[PDB]
């Protein structure tokens, strides 16, 4: 009956609280079958827009582990993840690369994220005194200097604590709503590939 | 301490004119320039953030871009109530400057 | 959030100018609060600004120690001094709050508080 085992994208997905941006948790994904057809509804994710490959062909053509990261963003920084655009948030928390396999998957979470005494427990970045080469993250919280003088110890004038927050207030409309932005990468390495779509009958 | 320089004040178009104000700076800044409209004898308004991101509760006919250090903002269409002085904020570093200018 | 501020001040020379605006509505003392002069013939200019819960000062340029600002953030009530006053040194005077990074628990509101005067 060639009957199957899954690997969890119900952790990846269904996830209680997810990662921060700064710090965003990349997760491996091996020896699967993988059901895309959960991920391909366009019920509970507004947004599936896809780049590498098309979603008709994602049974098809199957790679040798795929990578799940995670976010909560804003609504006005939900297209600006996607290879062509610089901004303030995929210039210094996250670069994709220009050619790339895998693509994002976008909803709303004013239920599960938005409270009204607040959610200041996501923080993100928005200077750093380098720039960020594709994929990798910034852990470390050292003070930014805006100018030629050491200004260091505590955040003055051109000191800057460079880990900001968000402000979740369901009151804000869309466009400040939190938008759990979980973008997939699809990588063909030399490996027998073995993250593969279900066949079937 | 950097300065900047605008167009000279000399800007006189009708309704309906594509408008190019540029706004120049000595130092290869991100986008941290603001703008800003007064009008003769009230206290100045917020039009746009930061190069394209634009305030909330105006009208759309305002945009702004940039990326190094030259700087424009752009009028789609004019209005009866065009007539005033734009100002550019440096940001990022704290002693600033502001640039001036006047549309009529 | 509104800002308030004091009437017409003294003209002739030789004299201090004590200036002072409160934040009413909303008191929020993190959020960097700075002072902008204006000329009938001449456009605006930035002299200086404050933290008022970290009392720290920054100022502009070629006037460093001319201009004292105090903070009190318990009467929410900022006050400004300024000495060496000319004839030509005249101006129409806001304080606003035009950056929008608070110090004390991380936040960045994105709007820049849309923060003035009345104008005297």
């Amino acid at each position: 009956p060639n009957i199957t085992n899954l690997c969890p994208f119900d952790e990846v997905f269904n996830a209680t609280r997810f990662a921060s941006v700064y710090a965003w948790n990349r997760k491996r994904i091996s020896n699967c079958v993988a059901d895309y057809s959960v991920l391909y509804n366009l019920a509970p994710f507004f947004t599936f827009k896809c780049y590498g490959v098309s979603p008709t062909k994602l049974n098809d053509l199957c790679f040798t582990n795929v990578y799940a990261d995670s976010f909560v963003i804003r609504g006005d920084e939900v297209r600006q993840i996607a290879p062509g655009q610089t901004g303030n948030i995929a210039d210094y928390n996250y670069k994709l690369p220009d050619d790339f396999t895998g693509c994002v998957i976008a909803w709303n979470s004013n239920k599960l994220d938005s409270k009204v005494s607040g959610n200041y427990n996501y923080l993100y970045r928005l200077f750093r005194k380098s720039n960020l080469k594709p994929f990798e993250r910034d852990i470390s919280t050292e003070i930014y200097q805006a100018g030629n003088k050491p200004c260091n110890g505590v955040a003055g004038f051109n000191c800057y604590f460079p880990l900001r927050s968000y402000s979740f207030r369901p009151t804000y409309g869309v466009g400040h709503q939190p938008y759990r932005v979980v973008v997939l990468s699809f990588e063909l390495l030399h490996a027998p590939a073995t993250v593969c779509g279900p066949k079937k009958s | 301490d950097i300065q900047m320089t605008q167009s000279p004040s000399s800007l006189s178009a009708s309704v309906g004119d594509r408008v190019t104000i540029t706004c120049r700076a000595s130092q290869a800044i991100r986008n941290d320039l603001g703008w800003y409209q007064q009008k003769p004898g009230k206290a100045p308004k917020c039009l746009i953030y930061a190069a394209s991101s634009l305030q909330s509760g105006v009208p759309s006919r305002f945009s702004g871009s940039g990326s190094g250090t030259e700087f424009t903002l752009t009028i789609s269409s004019l209005q009866p109530e065009d007539f005033a002085t734009y100002f550019c904020l440096q940001q990022n570093i704290y002693p600033r400057t502001f640039g001036q200018g006047t549309k009529v | 959030v509104q800002l308030v501020q004091s009437g017409a001040e003294v003209k002739k020379p030789g004299s201090s100018v004590k200036v002072s605006c409160k934040a009413s509505g909303g008191t929020f003392s993190n959020y960097a609060l700075s002072w902008v002069r204006q000329a009938p013939g001449q456009g605006l200019e930035w002299m200086g600004g404050i933290i008022p819960i970290f009392g720290t000062t920054n100022y502009a340029q070629k006037f460093q120690g001319r201009v004292t600002i105090t903070a009190d953030e318990s009467t929410s009530t900022a006050y400004m001094e300024l000495s060496s006053l000319r004839s030509e040194d005249t101006a129409v005077y806001y304080c606003a709050r035009l950056d929008g990074y608070s110090f004390g628990h991380d936040r960045y509101y994105q709007d820049g508080m849309d923060d003035w005067g009345p104008g005297t």
